[PDB]
């Protein structure tokens, strides 16, 4: 049935979605631990980002807020590849290697500040609990992230300034006082860690293929150190083919 | 359009051009204060 | 008379104060569109992606512009020639990320020029006259055909169209030299030639028939009283005036026929300004200007500068720069 | 300054001899160098991979040496990476590639010496714009 | 990617992709300025697609020195060049002689489209005033807009 | 302010159009 | 010193609009014609 | 915006068909000389 | 068709004197700044701006990088009387270019 | 006045700092020995950077005015100190007084 | 003549040529931002005009 | 107290040598026999200890290791720098010519 | 934005005193006899 081809899909915005499994696939995917195995493919579609609004000194409770994405549907993560090691105590282990891993993304808030943000999964790390004989739709996975900088080093700012590249001060400005400007004109290169789970909705027991849902928390671009980075909440949908390897 | 049978000249004489004038200069002579506050 | 004919004739009437006519029945409605397009995004418009880099670029007077930096910015290189109406936007905020409000404005702004170039045309007709001023509105139109939509083409995106404001048109100009040695291009040479050479016979014109005007008033008038419109009689002896010019140079370098003169003043700039638009429509497809960087070796093959060369290095200063976080491979091939 | 018998003397190979070229020789090394390669190593570059110039220092570390007559009209027949580890004769123009880069197919032994030639004359008469790119233009 | 680049996973300068990532619509295309072309399609390039774009399996795998040797030809054959025939950017010095039969045939036809038109309009608004018999000029004598109510 | 001083401008000369053109002193033939 | 920022257009303004009124008013008067 | 789509397209045919039935509506005959030219 | 016209010829041919000529004077007169290097080189505004936030950008900042490679890349040549050596480690680029 | 700086590498080579011509709006910062000979810079790339002032161990000394007697060997400052002798002698502003905004202005005679 | 005369030599003013006249264009543009002088902007107001 | 790290680092000895934990990849070509096979390897198993760790690369032929051996006082080891070594920058960096 | 704080009374009077004296001279020759 169907099996499209890029003229089918070209345009449509399919591109951007997850493959699903039907409503019927909900058996168990037995793991043998004397096997190694794989994810050949997992892939991440966000369909909500939320912001946490940041409050003013009352230390109230700051929710997540929803949030218009501006970038159109150039979301996803995908062909995301990695080892799924059986550890000793029955979980199981998933170390991603490669794929396309990362998305930039842009959302807008009410009121209209945008935030960008590098949607990403990079050098995750996620463990099922123990004693994982099947995967089923009770398994899920929790894990780690690394978030670098949305801007890598040699991104020049608008009047040339740069880490790697570029102006180390305000030229503009000549006989300016340099303190004030400081952070504007020192770029530093963030790096921080971000969490997921994947819970596991349907699988096919047959074909190694697991479909759910994702959220995922992390930071937002910080500009090369020129501002403070908001906290983002990602949910969405994923898919997983698991092979033995 | 024939023309509006309504209309009628305006003038303003010196004397009151100096009466208006002065009027105009000592109020700002008294607001300007408030208004730079 | 039915409805229908009775709409026509009113459109097509000799008689409204601004004419309407067929081509007007277009350019009426995309005219007011990119107008008030424009004047909202100029103001109001929140900043755009033109690159496509997620490198938001701020084009209105509210988002920190004044007159002389604002813009309406182009759409963005990830849409490339791609046809973006408002309603291919999840919403009006993702229309405006992705710089939405140009590509309104231009292809209703191109339509509505095209149409009022073919006004032009339809009202000659109605009243009688010859039929060419039109012609000569081909000249700026074609040149913005060439910045709007042409040079989009052929480099693949609305990104590279010129933008729509001041320092903005600046950035495509020099940008365009940078990619195209534009000014080395005997197109726009002939594009200067019909601009400064449209204002020296503007000048000139001017100059001659005013020196000859009549003599009709008196010291404490302006002279302008001395002409009243629909008089049958030339205001100006041009026998006089070709008797001055003639003898400034020589009497065969000057005009005696009014007709000739005047059909001179039409051609000299429209066909510069042709050659100015067809210059850019034709660095569209990267025939460029010409290329003499290092033509003069010596006898041993050293490279002896000239001036063309020093244009080089200008002109490398713009490429180098330009678009500075846009490019991650060693050549600019659009 | 002039084109002399001394700017046209490069090595022959890698044991100190030298080979005097021709100003026809001079002549025939930058049409067919033209010809053949200019269209990547145009003013001593390699557009497709810029890391790889054709400066003579850069050509003497390759291995085996390229920075003499027989290592230039070796790499032309059997061209390698630049650690020698590779063979790249269906990636790079060549003899032995003259079935895909047909443009090879015409060239003798003694146009390759010329294009060996020019390679090494070049920087010897343009100095550091000779691999240098757009900086030095 | 032979130096031991992971291309998909490669963060760009932007935070989008160095050598892949997506349209709009989400296919996975080149990146840098070539996003602009990702609506190209040529011979050696559609055995890398997948359904869903570039497929970097494909990429990673399957990538034939054939297909190396038509990019890097086609690269540096772009259609870019100077009047004088040098080909390349606008700042490239004097050695290769070539501009594209792409762009002599685009410019060419573009200058005699546009003459074209030019002449279109000069043809037609002639033929309308001589058939209406108006194009030696206005009958001094018969001046339409003189028999015209004012505008104003 | 600035913004203000712009926007005030432009919308004097948009009127100054309408002014010229529909309140224009009419031409008159002799 | 620190005042207000608006004093002086404000100032400007107020004398000036009502004095240009009076000054138009006042000029087309005299170039009335006379008995 | 199926909706704007829609009446955008409605409103562009709308000035369409005005513009190509009105010059067919005895386009050549409008003007101050001479009018039977079909 | 554009809601004014001439009406008086006059007018008209001086019009056509006038701006060119009025024109061609306004240059001759900036250019006397640029004598002195007395430019319209910047709007001030922009630059403290700009300066703060590395998220600002206009066609204006754009423009001055652009004049900033024309000045490095054009003076060693343009000026040799300045001796200019630029290593190219100075050199202003953007990314690959 | 802040006094006079000597430049000088970590091999105690005198080195000078390339003026900034009127002509230009920015400058780069440009270090030669005596001879003219490039031997530090502000780079701009820095990933085939071989001048820069970390590699050549660049520290500046002051003579005459408020610094006098002091040396600086930590790069950013040093660097501070170069970007300001572009401009040649080295001055204490008082900004705050007027908000100066850091733009050079032009005299009386440039004026008139 | 004024130009050449308020900088530091005849050196600065245009070299009278074809390719000469446009780099002094373009020095303008880099040294003087000459395109964002309001003066500049009604010279190309009357030229074009 | 704000740090630009890479020049930082240009006072380390990555200032000096081939930093096999975090130069880019084009810097190999400066020493015969390292590129593009040996420096390939290199970067694929980074980061090092020490310089000498690089001998126990798997695979390695007896000619690689002698080759290793021949440029180890062309080589260092620092910290690896987050920001020379995201976005894929030590294959391209963004330099060309 | 920090812009010149003058540049609004600057602005407002280069447009009104011209402007003014323009509306002056129109209005006086009106009211002139026809
Ligand atoms: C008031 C008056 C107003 C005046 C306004 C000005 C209007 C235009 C003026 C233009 C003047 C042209 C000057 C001619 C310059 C020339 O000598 O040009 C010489 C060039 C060739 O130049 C040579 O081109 C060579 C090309 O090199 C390349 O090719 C070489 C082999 O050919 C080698 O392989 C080399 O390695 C490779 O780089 C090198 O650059 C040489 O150094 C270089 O001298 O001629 C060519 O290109 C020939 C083909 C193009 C000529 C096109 C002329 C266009 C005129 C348009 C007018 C339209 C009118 C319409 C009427 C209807
Ligand atoms: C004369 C009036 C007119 C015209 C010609 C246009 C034209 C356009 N508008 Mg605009 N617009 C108008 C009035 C008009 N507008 C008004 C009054 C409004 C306010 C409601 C708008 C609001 C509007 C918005 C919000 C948007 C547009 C957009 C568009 C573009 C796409 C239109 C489209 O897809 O329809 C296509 C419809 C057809 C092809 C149907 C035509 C059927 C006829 C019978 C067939 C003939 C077709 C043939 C090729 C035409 C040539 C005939 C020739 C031989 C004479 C185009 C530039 C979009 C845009 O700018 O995108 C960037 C967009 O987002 N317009
Ligand atoms: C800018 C382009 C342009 C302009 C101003 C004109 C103008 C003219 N044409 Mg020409 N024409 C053109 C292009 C144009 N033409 C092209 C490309 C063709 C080839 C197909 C023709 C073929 C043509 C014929 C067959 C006839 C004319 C005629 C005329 C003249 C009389 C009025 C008329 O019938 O218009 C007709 C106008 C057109 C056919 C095209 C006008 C195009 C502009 C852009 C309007 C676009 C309107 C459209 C509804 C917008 C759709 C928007 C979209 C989103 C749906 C007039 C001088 C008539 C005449 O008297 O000739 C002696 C005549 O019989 N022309
Ligand atoms: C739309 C684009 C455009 C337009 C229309 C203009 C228009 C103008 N620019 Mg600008 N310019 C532009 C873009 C543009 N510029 C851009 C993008 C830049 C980059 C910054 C510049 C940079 C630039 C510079 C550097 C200068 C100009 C100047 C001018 C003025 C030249 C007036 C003139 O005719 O001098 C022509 C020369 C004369 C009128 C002098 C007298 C000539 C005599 C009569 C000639 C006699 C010849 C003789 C008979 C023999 C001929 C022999 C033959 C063999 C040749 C004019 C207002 C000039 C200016 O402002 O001057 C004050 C100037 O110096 N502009
Ligand atoms: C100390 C010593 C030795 C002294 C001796 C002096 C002495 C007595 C010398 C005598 C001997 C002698 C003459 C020697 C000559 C040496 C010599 C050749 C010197 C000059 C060389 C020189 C550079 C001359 C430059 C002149 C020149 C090129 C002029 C321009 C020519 C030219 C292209 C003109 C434009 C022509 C043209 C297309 C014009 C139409 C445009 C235009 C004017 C439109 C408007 C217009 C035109 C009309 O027509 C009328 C009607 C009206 C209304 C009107 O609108
Ligand atoms: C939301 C916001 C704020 C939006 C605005 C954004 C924005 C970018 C705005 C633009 C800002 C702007 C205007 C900038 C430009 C400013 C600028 C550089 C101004 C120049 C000022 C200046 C004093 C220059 C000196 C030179 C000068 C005097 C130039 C004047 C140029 C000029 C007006 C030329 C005439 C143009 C013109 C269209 C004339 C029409 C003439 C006409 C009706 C001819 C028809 C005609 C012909 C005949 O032959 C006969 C016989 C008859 C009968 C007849 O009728
Ligand atoms: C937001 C939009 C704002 C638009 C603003 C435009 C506002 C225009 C305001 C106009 C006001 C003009 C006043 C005209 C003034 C003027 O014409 O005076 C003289 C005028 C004489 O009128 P007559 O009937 O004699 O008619 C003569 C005609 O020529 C007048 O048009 O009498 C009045 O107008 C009555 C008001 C008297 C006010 C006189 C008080 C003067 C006393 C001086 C006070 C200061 C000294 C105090 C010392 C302690
Ligand atoms: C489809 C319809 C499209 C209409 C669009 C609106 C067009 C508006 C045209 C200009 C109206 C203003 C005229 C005032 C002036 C006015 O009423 O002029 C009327 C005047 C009439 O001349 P006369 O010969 O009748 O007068 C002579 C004697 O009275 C002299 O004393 O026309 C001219 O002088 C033509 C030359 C000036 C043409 C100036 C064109 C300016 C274009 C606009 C530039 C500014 C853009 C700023 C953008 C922010
Ligand atoms: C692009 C399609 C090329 C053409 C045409 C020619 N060369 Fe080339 N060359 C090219 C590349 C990409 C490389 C690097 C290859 C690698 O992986 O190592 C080269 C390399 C050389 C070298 C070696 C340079 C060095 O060791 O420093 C030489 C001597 C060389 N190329 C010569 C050469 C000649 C003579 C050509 C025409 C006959 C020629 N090349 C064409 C890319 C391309
Ligand atoms: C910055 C603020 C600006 C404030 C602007 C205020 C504008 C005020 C406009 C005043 C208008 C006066 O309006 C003017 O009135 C006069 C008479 O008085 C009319 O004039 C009429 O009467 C006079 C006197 O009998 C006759 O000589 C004349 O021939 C006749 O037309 C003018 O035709 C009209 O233009
Ligand atoms: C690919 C598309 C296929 C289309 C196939 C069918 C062909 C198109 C046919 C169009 C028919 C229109 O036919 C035309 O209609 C108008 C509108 O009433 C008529 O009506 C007009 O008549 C006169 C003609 O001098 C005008 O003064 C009057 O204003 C008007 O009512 C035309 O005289 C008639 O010729
Ligand atoms: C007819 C008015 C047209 C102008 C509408 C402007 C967009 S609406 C505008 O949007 C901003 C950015 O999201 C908000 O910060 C602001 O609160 C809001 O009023
Ligand atoms: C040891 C201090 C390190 C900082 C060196 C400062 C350079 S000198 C510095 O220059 C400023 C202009 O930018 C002046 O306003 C200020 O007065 C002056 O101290
Ligand atoms: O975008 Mn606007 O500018 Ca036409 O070139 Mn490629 O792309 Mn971008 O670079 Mn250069
Ligand atoms: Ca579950
Ligand atoms: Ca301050
Ligand atoms: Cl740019
Ligand atoms: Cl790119
Ligand atoms: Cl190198």
């Amino acid at each position: 049935a169907a099996t499209l081809t890029y003229d089918d899909i070209v345009g449509t915005g399919l591109a951007n979605k997850c493959p699903t499994l039907d409503d019927t696939a909900r058996g168990a995917y037995p793991i043998d631990s004397s096997q190694t195995y794989r994810i050949a493919r997992l892939c991440l579609q966000p369909t909500t980002f939320l912001v946490k609004e940041e409050p003013k000194n009352k230390r109230q409770e700051a929710e997540f807020v929803p949030t218009k994405l501006v970038t159109r549907e150039t979301t996803s993560l995908d062909q995301i590849q990695g080892e799924l090691k059986v550890n000793s105590d029955g979980s199981l282990t998933f170390v991603e290697e490669d794929g396309i891993d990362f998305q930039p993304v842009t959302v807008q808030m009410a009121g209209g500040e945008r935030i960008p943000l590098l949607f990403t999964v990079k050098n995750l790390v996620a463990s099922t609990q123990p004693n994982v004989t099947s995967i089923t739709t009770s398994t899920d996975f929790k894990g780690e992230f690394n978030v670098p900088s949305y801007r890598t080093a040699n991104f020049l700012d608008p009047k040339g300034r740069g880490l790697a590249s570029g102006y180390d001060s305000a030229i503009a400005l000549p006989q300016a006082k340099e303190e004030e400007l400081a952070r504007a004109n020192v770029k530093r290169f963030s790096l921080t860690k971000g969490q997921i789970s994947l819970n596991v909705a349907k699988v096919d027991g047959r074909t190694g293929e697991i479909a759910g849902t994702f959220e995922s928390e992390q930071l937002s671009d910080d500009d090369m150190g020129a501002h403070e980075p908001h906290e983002v909440k990602i949910q969405g949908v994923f898919y997983a083919s698991i092979e033995p390897a | 359009m024939e023309p509006n049978p309504n209309r009628q000249p305006v003038e303003l004489n010196r004397t009151s051009l100096y009466l208006g004038l002065l009027l105009i200069l000592v109020l700002a002579l008294l607001f300007s204060s408030y208004f730079f506050n | 008379a039915n409805l229908w004919e009775r709409f026509c004739n009113w459109v097509t009437s000799t008689d409204n104060r601004l004419y309407v006519g067929w081509f007007g029945v277009i350019m009426i409605p995309t005219l007011l569109a990119a107008t008030i397009c424009f004047v909202i995004a100029f103001i109001a418009a929140p900043p755009v992606d033109i690159d496509g880099i997620r490198e938001p670029v701020s084009g209105s007077l509210l988002y920190g512009n004044n007159i002389i930096t604002g813009a309406v910015v182009p759409s963005s290189n990830a849409i490339g020639l791609h046809f973006y109406p408002i309603w291919e936007a999840a919403s009006l905020d993702e229309w405006l990320y992705n710089g939405g409000p140009y590509q309104l404005i231009i292809f209703h702004f191109l339509l509505g020029a095209s149409c009022y170039m073919g006004r032009q045309w339809e009202l000659s007709y109605r009243l009688g006259m010859r039929p060419w001023i039109c012609v000569a509105y081909s000249a700026p139109l074609a040149s913005a055909f060439a910045v709007f939509l042409i040079y989009p083409i052929g480099q693949g995106s609305f990104s590279d169209g010129m933008p729509l404001g001041i320092s903005g048109t600046f950035n495509f100009m020099i940008v365009f030299q940078a990619e195209h040695n534009i000014l080395m291009h005997p197109f726009h040479q002939l594009g200067v030639a019909g601009v400064f050479g449209g204002a020296l016979f503007c000048a000139m014109h001017g100059s001659l028939v005013t020196s000859s005007l009549i003599r009709e008033t008196t010291e404490t008038e302006s002279a302008n009283y001395g002409y009243k419109f629909g008089q049958e009689e030339e205001t100006y002896n041009i026998v006089a005036a070709h008797g001055y010019f003639g003898r400034l140079i020589f009497q065969y370098a000057s005009f005696n026929n009014s007709r000739s003169l005047h059909f001179f003043l039409a051609a000299w700039p429209v066909v510069g300004v042709w050659f100015a638009a067809l210059g850019i429509s034709t660095m569209a497809f990267n025939l460029n200007g010409f290329n003499f960087n290092h033509s003069v070796i010596d006898a041993k093959g050293n490279v002896i500068n000239t001036w063309a060369d020093i244009i080089n290095r200008a002109n490398l200063g713009m490429e180098v720069m330009h678009e500075r976080n846009a490019h991650n491979f060693p050549l600019d091939l659009a | 300054a002039e084109l002399t018998p001394e700017v046209l003397t490069v090595p022959l190979n890698s044991e100190g001899k030298t080979i005097t070229l021709t100003e026809k020789q001079y002549l025939e090394g930058k049409r067919l160098f033209q010809y053949a390669c200019a269209s990547c190593h145009v003013g001593g570059i390699t557009k497709t991979n810029p890391s790889l110039d054709l400066r003579t220092e850069t050509l003497a570390l390759a291995t085996p040496p390229r920075d003499n007559i027989e290592g230039l009209v070796d790499y032309m027949k059997n061209p390698t990476t630049y650690d020698g580890e590779q063979e790249i004769a269906e990636v790079h123009p060549s003899l032995r590639s003259a079935d895909i880069f047909p443009k090879m197919r015409n060239l003798t032994e003694k146009d390759l010496v010329a294009i060996a030639g020019h390679i090494l004359v070049e920087p010897k008469i343009l100095g550091d714009k000779w691999g240098g790119g757009k900086v030095y233009y | 990617q032979k130096l031991g680049a992971n291309v998909g996973s490669a963060q760009g300068p932007t935070g989008l992709g160095k050598y892949l990532m997506r349209s709009p619509t989400g296919e996975i295309i080149f990146g840098g300025e070539t996003m602009r072309f990702w609506d190209f399609r040529g011979p050696w390039l559609e055995p890398l697609r997948g359904p869903n774009g570039l497929d970097l399996n494909k990429i990673k795998n399957d990538i034939q020195p054939w297909q190396e040797r038509r990019a890097a030809e086609y690269m540096t054959h772009a259609p870019l060049g100077s009047l004088n025939s040098v080909g390349g950017v606008a700042t490239e010095i004097n050695s290769v002689n070539f501009v594209s039969p792409r762009s002599w045939l685009a410019t060419s036809h573009f200058v005699l489209a546009f003459f074209f038109l030019v002449g279109h309009l000069w043809h037609a608004g002639r033929a309308r005033a001589a058939a209406a018999g108006f194009e030696k000029g206005i009958d001094r004598e018969s001046e339409p807009v003189l028999s015209m109510p004012s505008l104003d | 302010m600035e913004t203000i001083t712009y926007v005030f401008i432009f919308a004097c000369i948009i009127a100054l159009f309408f002014f010229a053109i529909f309140f224009r002193e009419p031409p008159r033939i002799t | 010193m620190e005042v207000n920022q608006l004093g002086l257009i404000a100032t400007a303004l107020f004398v000036l609009v009502p004095s240009v009124f009076l000054i138009i008013l006042y000029v087309q008067t005299e170039s009335q014609q006379k008995s | 915006m199926e909706t704007l789509k829609i009446t955008v397209y409605i409103v562009v045919t709308f000035f369409v068909l005005l513009f190509v039935f009105g010059f067919l509506s005895g386009d050549p005959a409008r003007n101050p000389k001479r009018k039977d030219l079909e | 068709i554009f809601g004014i016209a001439f009406s008086n010829k006059r007018w008209l041919h001086f019009f056509m004197l006038f701006v060119p000529v009025t024109g061609l004077w306004m240059s001759a007169i900036g250019v006397v700044g640029l004598a002195l290097n007395l430019r319209s080189y910047d709007f001030i505004s922009q630059e403290i701006r700009a300066a703060e936030d590395p998220e600002f950008e206009t066609f204006y900042t754009k423009n001055l990088l652009l004049n900033e490679g024309i000045r490095a890349w054009m003076a060693p040549q343009d000026q040799p009387h300045e001796n200019f050596v630029f290593p190219e480690e100075v050199l202003p680029r953007g990314n690959a270019l | 006045w802040k006094g006079h700086a000597v430049f000088r590498n970590k091999e105690g080579e005198e080195l000078f700092v390339r003026r900034m011509p009127a002509f230009f709006e920015s400058f780069p910062v440009i270090l030669t020995d005596k001879n003219g000979v490039v031997k530090a810079d502000i780079p701009f790339r820095r990933a085939e950077s071989k001048y820069s002032f970390e590699q050549q161990g660049v520290t500046v000394s002051f003579y005459g005015g408020e610094l006098n007697g002091q040396t600086f060997t930590d790069p950013p400052t040093v660097k501070s100190y170069a970007r300001k002798a572009i401009f040649g002698e080295i001055f204490e502003f008082d900004t705050e007084t007027l908000n100066s905004d850091g733009i050079f202005r032009t005299s009386p005679r440039g004026w008139f | 003549l004024i130009y050449p005369l308020g900088q530091s030599s005849w050196f600065f003013a245009p070299s009278f040529g074809v390719a000469a006249i446009f780099r002094f264009l373009l020095f303008f543009q880099g040294f003087h931002n000459w395109t964002l002088n309001p003066f500049h902007m009604m010279g190309v107001a009357g030229v074009l005009g | 107290e704000l740090v630009n790290v890479v020049d930082e680092k240009l006072g380390t000895a990555y200032g000096e040598k081939i930093d096999l934990n975090n130069t880019n990849i084009a810097a190999f070509i400066q020493y015969r026999g390292l590129y593009p096979t040996l420096a390939k390897l290199i970067v694929k198993n980074a980061p090092y200890e020490s310089v000498e760790d690089v001998l126990n690369i798997p695979g390695l032929t007896e000619r690689q290791k002698q080759i290793l051996r021949e440029n180890l006082e062309h080589f260092t080891v620092t910290e690896v720098e987050t920001a020379l070594v995201e976005g894929g920058d030590r294959y391209n960096n963004g330099l060309y010519k």
